[PDB]
């Protein structure tokens, strides 16, 4: 069982989904034509399925409103892997509008996507939850991923719904009307999301520049690093491990309060081939790189805030004693501050199977790997800067006629910022020590 | 068989009386004058 | 129709075990006993007799489509603990301000399990 | 000298009966043609109870096949054991039943009564001493529920002292195999309760879970379900055919099973039913058989015996076995579970132990339980029949051929009186 | 190498790389089926 | 034994029956000259020259589409007696097909049925193909069931009709024909399995990647339905179902006899490799409102009678688990007065694929036949179109002049209004 | 004769008990296919306590396998001894527990508690005289902590006169393997207090300290940590299975180790465990084994007995040794340091022996000790619990399953009363 359904929405979700689904094929031996060159292994059923004739079809749905991002997949090297009905395109994009992604153009495909998810869920003997890949900045990456989850809450209720969201980076950004979309897609997701793993492009850019010996990284390098995280998350239930971690346990051990569900994901053994020859990668040495601010994959200093919960996922030939001795040294370290109401802080998970490289990629052959998913108070200043972006555009009512003029009341902006301005004191209240 | 499950009509009526109409008929496809080229 | 129970064998045909992970309609557990003849409640051609009381609902159904569904959809996870009283009031008000959604066949079955602070 | 006449009504009783005669011919050694090729001599003395000798050393089954069309009897004879029945025993009409109890009992079944009863008498008058009758049908269709129930009425008005045994397939609780099935069930029960001495409640849902949880069959068919039915029907008649240290035919079984003439609805079960790959995980002993008989999920009726009390239980054990182990195990189950056994009948279990087991097995037993929880079957159909009679649902296919609404009315009263009698002898002290 | 089964007598194979968990416990159309295990951890 | 006479009327019936009898000859081995290079004796009559002649009549009031049959591949198959041609078409008129030109041709049709009723030992029922929109499809079809009912009576009488499309339409006078043919055949038909044109256009666009279908693809898809309905009279099955079974399980009331047809394994040759076609995954596609072949979502209505007909490598338990899954879904709602809802039909024979077609060779298949409340809005829209036309008297001189009183238009409209009141009075509870 | 039904829930319980069924099959000679391939007849005479006879000399265990997700069961069934368990004894759910006591005990555990107790009722009346039960799990989990306590209550309400055991894995003192460990531990202990006859408290840290400092083990996995737990389980059940000079079953230990019906949380240990290259430096005598019995670093609970006082002590031995030497050593350890033993009991130590040691060892013993110093284990959880409870740290994942706040206050009060009654005798 242990089936999982992945939804990729927006251009970002498809491009990450291309690197996610190539890695899942290399972890199982499934060829691009969907044939395994081999009842043997059944570890594929959490991602793949069967048709009797030896064909494995992903348990994924690809939705976009712009056709020329999925049409590569229909005419690429994986054109025979994905089911055609699982790849869904519209006619016109959301044009960097949450209103188009939610009210006018996102309401178009939502009944067809819900229909396709039902046919995918009907094939699942045991469903762990839903994974949704998007970007806060995109039109359909913010609008359609917001409408989908309201419909998933109506249809599937308390089924676990986890997100991999591309945060707008605090200094580097692509779109101009992007802060408007980020506030709107955060407001309507707070009560519907269960947990939201967050990462932005600027912090991966520095990691790709420094930790890896690649100058000028591409989006393809970013999507593989994200794909290694989602693989490391799920492979506890894909592979034999000492401490099994499931998708349902992430919401319990990382979301203390209902309106704060934004932990930060990082992957610390990211080192180049030339640089892996010199240093050893021990369990204590790679887990300290999970806590360095320069190695965080979200551009915010964790020293500015306090850690609320951490979820350590170890992948490889890790020894649980060396895992235990490593966390003990981090607790004795004073520069990392944990809140008083969480004396435990740490959830550890150990998987036996080493990470397998993509042949020709940037990542080196690590014998062991660790992926950290930590909820920090330091994300509050990211909202404070994101408040400085939306508000500095909203005092003059700039770029609202594209939103208010199409299906959306202006009072939406007059309620969606006040609710997430309450997160500022929600993150303040959890960051005060009780006397 | 495997691709052929033709059920022949073994029973029937002639002269308004109950009967086996065939007495030499196939089963589920298989078995239970001069020959010219 | 009512989804009956086979008593001892209701467990293998429970909804999630039948691979239907969507808030599925419940099954009946007990049935009472009548004590004689029933009464004809409707004449031929199907019309209900004038005397009998009539239900007050849509004859067709309560399917809420993707366009008649209310905007700003409430959540299904509606716990009220570790939440201020005004915020718990807003969460309760949001769920209770759309009674059409909470009575629909494809509706939202909420779970307000929690007590706010005082 | 103690023979019984077999009845096959409807297409459900035809596939059950064809599988039943295949099981008996395998057990008695009869080949697909009709001759004898058995190894032991204990398969010859009581062939008479089921078969008839024909000149040529060939044994002919004493069964009559009735249907409103020859559609399913084309497949019966095209099967492996369709050459053993006489062509004169096949009785078919012209047009189909339509899942109508009307057409099986009033319009189309009425022309076939004189033909079938003529066959029934000519088997029964060739009998030296007839023991009873044995019918397979279903309560959901038109021919099995309509014609077969009428055949019970015409047989019993001619042979009252003889016993009437039937193995009726009741409608499924969850998924209906017929839209109009609550009518045909209620109309059949109203005359089954008056004109039968033994009836067996076989439900398809219970056979499905038996095939998956216990048999662990990956891809079951109706051939397996009819085989489990056929093993039960062969178990109850074993003392007629094989010698034993404690024998009981159908009447000796029927006398101490039913405490009142209206309380004769049972629940079948098979004891040694195990899987293929877990034969080496379970010992084959007397405590293992009596547990599987008295485990709830091994019933064939899809009604939980823990929701009621067992009036009387039967245990027709087959195999060489020690009687202390049988007697001490029946005492424990009655003692360990005292809330599921009535307290105005001191013992509630009848034990009969034969000597010849089913082939391929060491030990076997057949369970017949007269639980007071089979009212759940009658409660469920009564609600459905209420729901379809209140707003006249399919009545015009029924009242448009001759039946009056009073027939449907008196079917409700008598069947709801049956639930009242079950409830009365469940709360009594 | 013939050592008695003691806590200090556990040694793993480091040449093994594939760690694949097969699902011999699952659900068919309503029932908890327990399959016969054909392979172990890693496809061997 | 178990014979079945099929009737086709109108050009719709002929062109559907051409692809129907192409399939019937192909799944019984009948080569298109009548010769075979006993399952055939429900559709075919074996002659004392070895030439198996179809047990059917091709009645049409127009000779043009008939001469395709008299010239094409199945020339020697069809009996020149058993094929009846007209002289002049009804010209989209109920009046002309019922009173003027239909009356001079119906007297020969019933003689043909009578010679066809003498060669059947046991007749299961009739089988009538027509379309609502045409003249001889609506006028002459009415003359059948009025005269077949007095001739036979209790004999089963099933019928297939092309329902008018909800958004496109081939003709303008179509609502006149459809309302007038339902008023007189409401009490003269046992059951009316219904199928649309625009819905199959959507089915042939989404499910199979053959954009731009023609009428041949529609008749092939309809032909798979009629074969699947009558598959159990010819091949062995786990639990057999008759032709007479269909009237008493799908028709709750003598006014409500319009169920909906649905074929689930509607898949091309390129997509059978992508997904498995198990019984649970195809029965869930029957109730899917995008796979249905009448454009009306049953989610907006209620289910009061459903029928499932499986053929192929199916398991009765997988059938049982599929229906119980549908019974747990909140998308599907039933009425209070039908707690059963379903019947099953299982055949051992897998469907026989036609070469040159579009559907792939599937191991198993299911055909779904259900009476729903959602067809009430379809009757509501069709009466709107009739009411917009009959308000200011339009195209009526083309009816009243041709031997037909104008007051028929009234009592047809009075009847049909009650038929909608028959559909909301059946959905309400107590 | 004197059978034990083994039940186990959770990932931690299943991995411990799978290793436990490997030590039992090794010393009873049961082969991975489940056949007797041993040497002596004192290896077969008392098989009934754990295994059951099958057709053709096959021995199927009496284990009941419970989890809400069989991913751990799939790992166990693919091991070297995973085929001895009967497939009918595998009962499993469809969704995960989520490290939630509320899901394991109230909502998600309810759909499986009917199927588990049917299997327990299957294996209870199939034996002549059931001696009792045994449960292995971890208190920091969601289904071991949640469902395991639920299965304890359902067994106790039907079989209240038979001893039941709890090999619970208590939370570690310095590093947590789960964020919501104090909530699951507080809610499970509150169940364990009034529902168990014996309870053995095990943590990973002391097992890590035993593996590093006493085994000299460079790479300790979970196979050899569960071996330390499995050796203790075979030690207490030894007199149930093999003959000895002074036999003592489970309840005979429990009678003179539980002085009041509340104090039943013990501390396990394994004396003969030696270092890597230190076997040639080791004398094979009872005094050196005795000084490793009561030695603090040999404890399996990481609660130092120097900080508390021994209420009662159990000492089950294995091998052919004289009993004057054993009794003298138990008298010397009571008399040399009497400040670590309660002055109100003249003899805190029970001596039990057996004549059959495990294979490869000439002489073996297990340590089971009820000390006052286990109260600091409960205080440490309590101070961690009340830190999360005053700010309402993770309650919205618990009260979202219907659970009320007064149970959390109730669970704190029962532990605080258990601390106070331990503190009374010190
Ligand atoms: N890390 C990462 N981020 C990406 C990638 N591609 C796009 N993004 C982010 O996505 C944001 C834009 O959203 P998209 O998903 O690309 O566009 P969209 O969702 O289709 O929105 P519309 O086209 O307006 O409907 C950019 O600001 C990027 O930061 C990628 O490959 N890797
Ligand atoms: N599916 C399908 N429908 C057809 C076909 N041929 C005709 N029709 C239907 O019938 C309509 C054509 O008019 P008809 O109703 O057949 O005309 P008619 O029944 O012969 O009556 P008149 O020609 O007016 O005398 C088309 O719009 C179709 O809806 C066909 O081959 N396939
Ligand atoms: N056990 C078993 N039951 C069957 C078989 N065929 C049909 N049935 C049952 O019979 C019921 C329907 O009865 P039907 O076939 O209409 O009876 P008929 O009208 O007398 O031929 C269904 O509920 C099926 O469960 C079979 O081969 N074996
Ligand atoms: N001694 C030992 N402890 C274990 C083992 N596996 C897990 N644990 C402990 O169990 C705790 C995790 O609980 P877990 O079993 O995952 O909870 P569950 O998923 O609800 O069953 C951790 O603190 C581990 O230290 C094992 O094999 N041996
Ligand atoms: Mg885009
Ligand atoms: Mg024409």
């Amino acid at each position: 069982m242990r089936e999982c359904i992945s939804v990729h929405v927006g251009q970002a979700g498809v491009q990450i989904g291309n690197a996610c689904w190539e890695l899942y094929c290399l972890e199982h031996g499934i060829q691009p034509d969907g044939q395994m060159p081999s009842g043997g292994d059944d570890s594929f059923n959490t991602f793949f399925s069967e048709t009797g004739a030896g064909k494995h079809v992903p348990r994924a749905v690809f939705v976009d409103l712009e056709p020329t991002v999925i049409d590569e997949v229909r005419t690429g090297t994986y054109r025979q892997l994905f089911h055609p009905e699982q790849l869904i395109t519209g006619k016109e994009d959301a044009a960097n509008n949450y209103a188009r992604g939610h009210y006018t153009i996102g309401k178009e495909l939502i009944d067809l996507v819900l229909d396709r998810i039902r046919k995918l869920a009907d094939q699942c003997t045991g469903l762990q939850g839903f994974l949704i890949f998007h970007s806060f900045g995109g039109g359909t990456g913010s609008g359609f991923t917001s409408l989908l989850m309201e419909r998933l809450s109506v249809d599937y209720g308390k089924k676990s719904k986890l997100e991999f969201s591309i945060y707008p980076a605090p200094q580097v950004s692509t779109a101009v009307v992007e802060p408007y979309n980020s506030i709107l897609t955060t407001h309507t997701t707070l009560e519907h999301s269960d947990c939201a793993f967050m990462v932005d492009n600027e912090a991966i850019y520095d990691i790709c520049r420094r930790n890896l010996d690649i100058e000028r990284p591409t989006y393809t390098n970013l999507n593989r690093l994200i794909g290694q995280i989602v693989s490391s998350i799920t492979a506890s239930l894909r592979f034999d491990g000492a401490l099994n971690v499931d998708l349902t346990e992430f919401q319990t051990n990382l979301v203390p309060y209902p309106r704060i569900h934004f932990p930060l994901a990082t992957y610390a053994p990211v080192i180049s081939a030339e640089k892996a020859y010199h240093e050893q990668l021990s369990v204590a040495e790679i887990t300290n790189a999970c806590f360095e601010p320069a190695n965080q994959m979200v551009k915010c200093d964790p020293r500015h805030g306090k850690y609320m919960a951490c979820c350590l996922l170890y992948r490889g030939d890790v020894v649980p004693k060396d895992v235990n001795a490593a966390i003990a040294t981090i607790k004795t370290k004073r520069t990392i501050q944990f809140v008083d109401w969480c004396p435990t802080g740490f959830k550890v998970g150990i998987n036996y199977q080493p990470p397998t490289v993509v042949p020709g990629g940037d990542l080196a052959k690590v014998q062991r790997a660790v992926c950290m998913l930590s909820n920090t108070t330091a994300i509050a200043e990211a909202w404070a800067r994101l408040d400085h972006k939306f508000d500095l555009m909203y005092a003059k009512r700039a770029f609202v006629h594209w939103y208010v003029g199409e299906g959306m009341e202006e009072g939406e902006f007059s309620e969606a910022r006040e609710d997430m301005a309450a997160l500022e004191k929600d993150y303040e209240e959890v960051g005060m020590d009780s006397v | 068989g495997k691709e052929k499950f033709h059920k022949s009509q073994h029973w029937g009526f002639c002269n308004n009386v109950r009967m086996l109409v065939g007495e030499d008929k196939p089963g589920i496809g298989g078995e239970l004058y001069s020959v010219f080229p | 129709a009512t989804n009956y129970s086979a008593n001892q064998y209701e467990k293998p045909f429970s909804p999630k075990y039948l691979q239907n992970w969507s808030l599925a309609k419940p099954t009946k557990e007990r049935i009472s006993s009548h004590e004689g003849y029933t009464q004809i409640i409707a004449n031929d051609r199907g019309h209900l007799l004038p005397s009998v009381p009539r239900s007050k609902a849509s004859p067709w159904g309560s399917f809420m489509g993707t366009w008649q569904m209310p905007l700003k959809v409430p959540p299904a996870r509606a716990t009220l603990t570790s939440r201020t009283a005004a915020g718990a009031a807003s969460l309760t008000r949001w769920i209770q301000k759309n009674p059409d959604l909470l009575k629909a066949s494809n509706g939202l079955r909420p779970e307000i399990f929690g007590k706010p602070h005082d | 000298m103690r023979e019984i006449v077999h009845l096959q009504a409807g297409q459900c009783g035809n596939q059950i009966g064809a599988k039943f005669w295949e099981v008996i011919s395998d057990e008695h050694g009869i080949d697909p043609t009709g001759t004898y090729h058995g190894d032991s001599d204990l398969q010859l003395e009581r062939i008479n109870v089921y078969y008839n000798e024909a000149t040529g050393g060939k044994y002919v089954p004493r069964a009559v096949l009735v249907d409103l069309e020859p559609g399913t009897m084309d497949s019966v004879r095209s099967g492996p054991f369709g050459q053993i029945f006489r062509p004169d025993n096949f009785v078919f009409g012209q047009s189909g039943a339509g899942n109508n109890w009307a057409k099986g009992h009033y319009t189309e079944g009425a022309e076939l009564v004189d033909s079938v009863l003529d066959v029934v008498r000519k088997e029964a008058e060739s009998c030296d001493c007839l023991q009873g009758f044995q019918l397979t049908h279903s309560l959901g269709g038109g021919t099995g529920s309509g014609m077969g129930t009428l055949l019970i009425s015409k047989i019993r008005e001619e042979y009252p002292d003889r016993i009437m045994n039937t193995f009726s397939v009741v409608p499924s609780p969850k998924v209906s195999d017929t839209v109009v099935e609550p009518y045909n069930a209620t109309l059949s029960v109203h005359q089954l309760v008056e004109n039968t001495d033994e009836t067996y409640c076989i439900d398809n849902e219970a056979l499905y879970d038996i095939c998956f949880r216990t048999l662990k069959l990956t891809t079951p068919t109706y051939g397996d379900l009819n085989h489990l039915v056929s093993a039960t029907m062969s178990g109850v008649t074993t003392c007629l055919r094989f010698p034993g240290q404690l024998n009981a035919d159908l009447r000796k079984l029927a006398v101490n099973m039913v405490p009142f003439p209206r309380l004769h609805f049972f629940m079948p079960g098979f004891a040694p039913l195990t899987s293929r790959g877990s034969q080496q995980y379970r010992a084959l002993t007397v405590p293992e058989l009596t547990q599987q008989m008295f485990d709830a999920k091994n019933m064939m009726a899809a009604c939980d015996p823990r929701h009621g009390r067992y009036l009387t239980v039967a245990a027709v054990f087959r195999g060489r076995m020690s009687m202390k182990e049988v007697d001490e195990q029946m005492l424990n189950v009655q003692n360990k579970n005292s809330s599921y056994f009535v307290e105005w009948i001191p013992n509630n279990v009848k034990t009969a132990v034969c000597d010849i087991p089913p082939r391929g097995l060491k030990m076997s037993a057949t369970f017949i339980g007269n639980s007071t929880a089979i009212q759940e079957l009658f409660k469920r159909i009564s609600e459905q029949f209420t729901a379809m009679f209140r707003r006249k649902a399919f009545l015009h296919w029924y009242t448009g051929e001759g039946m009056d609404e009073m027939e449907f009315t008196e079917a409700e009263s008598n069947m709801n009186d049956l639930v009242s009698e079950y409830q009365q002898y469940q709360d009594a002290t | 190498h013939g050592l008695p089964f003691l806590p200090g007598t556990s040694f793993k194979d480091l040449t093994k790389t594939a760690f694949h968990r097969s699902q011999t416990l699952g659900y068919r159309n309503g029932y908890a089926v327990v399959r016969r295990p054909t392979v172990g951890i890693g496809g061997d």
